[PDB]
């Protein structure tokens, strides 16, 4: 199904400010990669989201309560399993 | 009036890394042509065939001759269909002045000629169809991959089966393989399989007794249903339907290459399936100049929704542009290879 | 429904109208006569017609921040609003 | 009594609800005649076809088992072939055992390839009431002939079934959808355990692949070498097949002409047996009671199992007594009598 | 003996919730008898008569076939039509083909031009009988002549009914009425398999409008091409809704006059009784039951088909006619 180095899926978008919920089941240590061991979305790691030929990079810049958006927080307020990701550049063709 | 080959081919990068939506193909005589293992292509085109059978056969030559007066350079099709109309007709050989047993013998010489013209192998693993092959096994959609084709040979099937592909003709049995017809309709097929429609017949189909039903297995000797349509008084007319049902699905798009859009009937189906639904879209590929193509320009100029592509030559939304030759996606070869890096 | 579609409005707030994207999704190309544009980006604009005139609009929030309040009650695993707002409309 | 067990096997397979499955043995051929003569004969006739088509290997394995069959025989060619200088048995510059082997092959497939008669075959009848049931439990048939009969007759009938192996004349050993199970209710599954007349190996690999029968090789009783696995599968998943049917909610399950000499089957029924109480075997016996010993102690050991034959029936591991249904014709009359 | 089928078919009538219908032939309107004279000339009679107004291809069709029949002659010489050069494999000049094929059709339009009698027609009784009941389950007749003495039948006591098309003189054909199958318990559905007079095909394109009868060109034994996509002539819709009523839940079915001499209808009856385990067919056959062999090797291939003869009757694959004495058996049931 989902092919390796997945993470989650884009929720929100305000300009230059991306919203990602982690779809990852649990376990989120490790999750190895061509025999290397990077780890699940931390403050200074980067992301990746392709769009159909062009891929987009971005930063995490918070990780926990603060990234979860306004009323997602009202309906319920135990769940933190968002990321806050800002857009840093592209990769052409 | 200038388009950009880079936007295009990222869009249909886009459209085929896509899952949920439905796909199909059309193969053609053309994409064959494209695969050669001696220095000429394994298999002839359709003027190739017809060549070989003009000159490989003053009486039958009439024929040719009688029925260019009220069409264009006859081909295999339209030969097939009048020696089908004169065997229709019982005192039919008084039009030939060839006794009234002699067509039935020039049928059976023809077709065996056939049948031995294209019982041929597709030599290598490099061939673009198992690129294909491969490339519907990468990704695990959600619905499967419809195939339809208008050969007479068995390459698809031989490819299918060498990368473990599975599939569904409309044909169940081990031995005979009877035509089933009511599970087609039901529909409620494995997700997993694909399904592989001929439009025109193959080798492998042969005809029964006064019964007349219809089975599949190995050819026998004498006997080849690769009529195109013949007539009939049928799975023709149940594959048309399925094809028509399937361009009728949301946002589905169907892929043709190698097809010059000479057919009549085909490219009928194709305007009402167009004009129904609003939200289907085909990619009209060719490997010349458009200005060949007059029936593909006047639907492409009718219809919204068609996006045509040539060597120097495309027409996107009833608007005929020209390039910013070009447009190396023609070729079946570069279609596969494209196919399996999209899939890498 | 004809090409060119893309919701329904729901909501009014004077200069800040709220839309729902419709059921028809994962397609997210909506091909309109050969190019295909992606449905409901950050910069684009949008075209409300109303009975003669057309209404235009530019794009500002795109998901969960969008949504009115009450339904993110009703159910939070659904996020396919936009927060279009006007700009100006096109005469006769 | 008698009439008592026919009423209450009548009014428990007619009933749409458990699952149905059958398993035919040799025995089935004997029973059809065509032209006063059976169609294809027992084991013993094949045997002594053979016979009379080299004796040595015969007399050697005689020593140590009684009157012996063609699976044995070709079993111990195999083990044979197996060793590279084999022959010290059997004199020198190894040619026999092969030549054997194809001689025998080609021959019993020259003696199977027989075409079924006219409309009053019971297969048809059989395959009627197949489709004269709809039931969302699918009917599963397992059978150990090798002709193609069964099939035959079914797609005479026009009927879907599924046995493993899809495509074309080069079609290959489809694997995995055996076990997803995704498939539509209408169509039904045939599994045949000791292998067909059409089944050929590869020099590539073991690919089993089935389509047009290739001229002279065939694939019988497969023993062959099962270390890769996977590749060569079919023996071990047909019983993984029958295992499976043989566990879970199945309240249903017909023999017709099983002799009970198996070792490999009869092992599996009795771990089913053992393992689901809820599910009834209903084993017959198109002989006297006498002639089954193992199926005398199974039915001994396993009360799930039931036993009838013409000598009497032995019900709940007990035997009984009378005060018809071993024909295979007449079964098919019974079927077609339920069914209308 | 007799009453035992005779109550069953009482009790199966009187048995509501399930559909009933009949097969029309060319047999019962023979049967019926005008000023002491048939009503419509049967299949021999309409030979003879046709005859009776060139048979060098008569001659050439006989050598492989027995004594035919005006279906085969009217498609061996459309056959003849389409070929261009065809006149010389009969004679020359091709012209008179387009002449006789003019003047047959002429011929047969005002042979079967023929008015219905009075109230004392048995189509009246069954079109009374048909309406006495309130079942919400409709009857949709099929027949294969080539008149409309039904139409007027039904036409005459108020009773709806659907024929595929609706209009006006021009009246079109209307195609989905069928797909979708809406429409109301009280109406009922008409069908003609081969056609009558009063369809018309058109020159611009394949509409086969249904209207007042032009002169000159009418539509019979639909068999044209097939390659305009449908909707050229189909009598494939008609086999289609067949199909779809042998589909739904079983009935048991009659048929009237029905000589078993169709391939095309057999073909899809046996389709039909071998995906409808309990489909009944409870043809009948009025004279000899040894002259029906189609019947009987259908009867004995389906155990559930269902045979009665003047001679004797089939039953259970097993062997062992009027339409007034029907209508009367009928009426009587009724009340």
């Amino acid at each position: 199904t989902e092919a390796s180095t997945y993470i989650g899926t884009v929720q929100d978008v305000n300009g230059a400010n991306i919203r990602v919920v982690l779809d990852i089941n649990t376990i989120s240590s490790l999750k190895f990669v061509d025999g290397q061991g990077y780890r699940i979305g931390q403050i200074g790691s980067f992301v990746r989201i392709p769009i159909g030929y062009i891929n987009l990079f971005g930063i995490v810049s918070q990780v926990g309560a603060g990234a979860v958006p306004d009323k997602l927080l009202e309906v319920e307020p135990y769940g933190h399993r968002w990321i806050s990701v800002q857009l840093v550049g592209e990769e052409g063709i | 009036s200038y388009y950009d080959t880079t936007q295009q081919l990222s869009l249909l990068k886009h459209v085929l890394s896509e899952d949920k939506r439905p796909i199909a193909f059309i193969i053609a005589a053309g994409c064959p042509v494209s695969i050669r293992h001696n220095d000429a292509p394994l298999i002839p085109d359709v003027a190739g065939l017809t060549r070989k059978i003009s000159d490989s056969f003053s009486l039958l030559m009439k024929i040719i001759q009688n029925l260019k007066t009220t069409i264009p350079n006859p081909t295999i099709e339209d030969i097939l269909s009048y020696i089908r109309l004169l065997q229709q007709i019982p005192m039919s050989g008084k039009i030939h002045d060839v006794e009234n047993s002699v067509i039935n013998a020039l049928e059976e010489s023809i077709c065996e000629l056939i049948e031995e013209e294209v019982n041929v192998d597709l030599p290598g693993n490099a061939t673009p169809y198992h690129k294909i092959a491969a490339w519907i096994n990468s990704i695990n959609r959600e619905h499967q991959v419809e195939i339809f084709t208008t050969n007479y040979d068995l390459l698809m099937e031989q490819a299918l089966e060498e990368l473990n592909v599975p599939y569904f003709d409309g044909f169940v049995g081990s031995k005979r393989a009877f035509f089933d017809i009511r599970t087609i309709e039901e529909n409620k097929l494995p997700s997993r399989w694909s399904k592989l429609w001929k439009l025109h017949g193959s080798i492998n189909w042969q005809l029964d007794k006064q019964t007349q039903t219809i089975w599949r297995g190995t050819p026998s000797k004498g006997c080849s249903l690769i009529h195109p349509s013949h007539l009939k008084y049928m799975p023709y007319l149940v594959m048309m339907d399925q094809l028509k049902l399937f361009l009728n699905q949301p946002s589905a798009i169907l892929i043709t290459c190698g097809y010059s859009y000479k057919d009549q009937h085909i490219n009928e189906v194709l305007s009402q399936g167009l004009q129904t639904n609003p939200n289907a879209l085909i990619y009209g590929l060719q490997y010349d100049v458009l200005e060949n193509y007059q029936e593909a320009k006047d639907m492409a100029l009718k219809r919204s929704n068609l996006i045509l592509l040539a060597k120097d030559r495309a027409i996107i939304g009833k608007k005929e542009g020209e390039w910013k030759l070009f447009f190396k996606l023609g070729d079946f070869q570069h279609l596969a290879s494209f196919l399996e890096e999209i899939s890498q």
